[PDB]
């Protein structure tokens, strides 16, 4: 059924699974009209579909043209997400199709379940984990490809860069979620932590900097402090 | 007017006949029910005094044969049977009627309740839902499961209601996933009405039969079916005006007849609030909403 802290290691077993996060599919800026009313202007979005074991990120970009002339866009966005994920599964060879898809928001369950009726063996699940995948747009190279898109497009990333050569997927996922949590709680401080040091660069084929093992421990500590910092700033503790 | 005579009443039992019921004491000189209105189906049902487990009973139509009840001490129940000797059936019945050993079906002349609850119910259709072809009458009880319940265990003792499933490939057209899930008109009109039921009368008839089974026997599967068939109409944006008007009438008399003290268990809060207040037809069921709000405002 639902995914939570008790069954956390299942994410890293050998049953293919994908996380689907739709928090960046429908994105708007709200603004005033000449007449003093309020209007929204859509901006490009993305579906964030992630194999937590391999790091493979299937970033489907949602170009603002797909909203043209549609109504009830927040509701349409969940059904558009579900359509794109089902199209993705059908495009994958059978042995690459997931055995489970975990949605990060429960509103996605019915829309995905309906789109996936052809795949009765694929289990569609919620999760109780508060995951920070909404912060994926704080990753500059992903943000950049989303805003530059002029048409619907799918871009493939490994969100763990080369980390799996050195750590397990359980540790890679924990790092990723700590980075995204920090970016979500204070984007500026998080980015400063990640890029303060000019001698550590981001390889052209990577998303995050090329930290040694020791430097990653330092980075990880600084991100915990940030989250703790912001927690105190927020709650006056 | 027709008669369902009883060989005897050997065990204490509460006997229902349509929306009526009366107590018969162990070995009381009871020999059946007379003056049953011709023209409608009927149900005669039983709850033993010593064991209220298993309400059970028989749907029948007196035009289709001569039926009597005889207790079976081996299977422990009142069994409906068919007498093909017409003459002999008339002699015994006339004896009991001359000896005033029968209760009179107690219909008030103003009262259209039973007709209103069974308007579209036909014995031939009942017999397709309840499979036992060597009898012209149909046995039902509390514990019988539906075909869908068996999909989620004896197939011969099941209620073969039409399976309705909103998250099924039948209900959802490829390429119209959102459209068909949020507006069920395709499933209602093309799949179910044109495809399976052929017309709205067969659809309403199953709906009424489901409600009656649920209320008279406490059959959960029937209750599920009744709620599903309501929700399917209420969740369709496009429904013929005459079905909506008729549906409002059907439900109104079902709600009117429901025992107040059984509402808690027989009425699905989610389905009714959705149907009356959120659905496409939220404003199309004036009579049903009014009685629901004055009779069961707690549920809402
Ligand atoms: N079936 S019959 O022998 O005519 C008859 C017997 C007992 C009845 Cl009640 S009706
Ligand atoms: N078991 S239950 O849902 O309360 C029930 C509902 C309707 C019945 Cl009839 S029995």
């Amino acid at each position: 059924g639902a995914m939570n802290s008790s069954n956390y290691a299942e994410l890293f077993n050998n049953d293919i699974k994908l996380f689907v996060d739709d928090t960046n599919v429908y994105r708007v800026t709200v603004h005033k009209t000449f007449e003093g009313n309020v209007a929204t202007k859509a901006i490009n979005g993305c579906i964030f579909t992630l194999n937590p074991k391999t790091g493979h990120l299937f970033l489907k970009i949602i170009h603002t043209s797909v909203w043209a002339g549609q109504k009830r866009l927040s509701q349409l966005a969940k059904w558009k997400t579900a359509e794109e994920v089902s199209a993705l599964v059908r495009s994958l060879p059978k042995e690459e199709q997931p055995k489970q898809i975990i949605v990060t928001r429960k509103a996605m369950l019915d829309p995905l379940e309906v789109h996936m009726l052809d795949f009765p063996n694929i289990a569609i699940r919620p999760t109780e984990l508060r995951l920070p995948f909404s912060a994926a747009m704080s990753i500059d190279k992903l943000s950049d490809v989303v805003m530059k898109a002029t048409e619907p497009q799918m871009v493939l990333f490994n969100i763990y860069d080369d980390w799996l050569d050195r750590i397990s997927s359980y540790t890679a996922f924990s790092r990723l979620t700590l980075l995204l949590r920090a970016l979500k709680t204070n984007e500026e401080s998080a980015k400063m932590i990640l890029l303060s040091d000019p001698t550590i660069t981001i390889k052209s084929y990577h998303l995050w900097p090329s930290f040694t093992d020791e430097q990653w421990i330092t980075i990880e500590s600084q991100m915990r402090d940030l989250i703790l910092t912001e927690y105190g700033r927020k709650y006056n503790v | 007017m027709n008669t369902v005579p009883f060989t005897s009443a050997p065990i204490e039992v509460t006997i229902g006949i349509d929306q009526y019921s009366f107590n018969v004491k162990e070995n009381q000189p009871f020999h059946g029910i007379k003056d049953i209105p011709i023209g409608h189906v009927h149900v005669i049902h039983f709850q033993h005094a010593d064991n209220s487990s298993m309400r059970y009973g028989y749907w029948f139509d007196c035009r289709m044969g001569n039926f009597y009840i005889q207790y079976d001490p081996k299977d422990g129940l009142y069994k409906m049977m068919e007498e093909r000797d017409g003459a002999k059936f008339e002699n015994i019945v006339h004896n009991f009627k001359e000896r005033q050993m029968m209760v009179s079906y107690p219909k008030i002349d103003e009262d259209d309740t039973w007709y209103n609850l069974t308007e579209f119910v036909q014995m031939d259709k009942i017999r397709k839902i309840v499979r036992k072809d060597e009898n012209q009458f149909s046995y039902v009880d509390s514990s019988m499961t539906t075909v869908q319940e068996n999909e989620l265990s004896d197939p011969a003792h099941s209620l073969n209601y039409t399976v309705i499933n909103f998250k099924s490939r039948e209900a959802i057209r490829p390429g119209h996933e959102m459209e068909d899930f949020l507006d069920k008109s395709y499933y209602l009109n093309t799949v179910m009405l044109q495809g399976i039921f052929k017309n709205s009368s067969n659809y309403f008839g199953e709906l009424q039969f489901a409600f009656l089974n649920a209320m008279f026997f406490g059959n959960y599967g029937s209750s599920l079916q009744w709620h599903a068939m309501i929700e399917l109409i209420c969740s369709s944006a496009t429904v013929p005006k005459h079905m909506l008007d008729k549906l409002d009438e059907i439900l109104y008399y079902q709600i009117k007849t429901l025992p107040e003290q059984y509402s808690d268990i027989l009425l699905n809060e989610r389905v009714w609030n959705i149907c009356l207040y959120s659905s496409f037809q939220k404003n199309s069921l004036h009579n049903t909403e009014k009685i629901m709000e004055n009779k069961y405002p707690e549920l809402l």
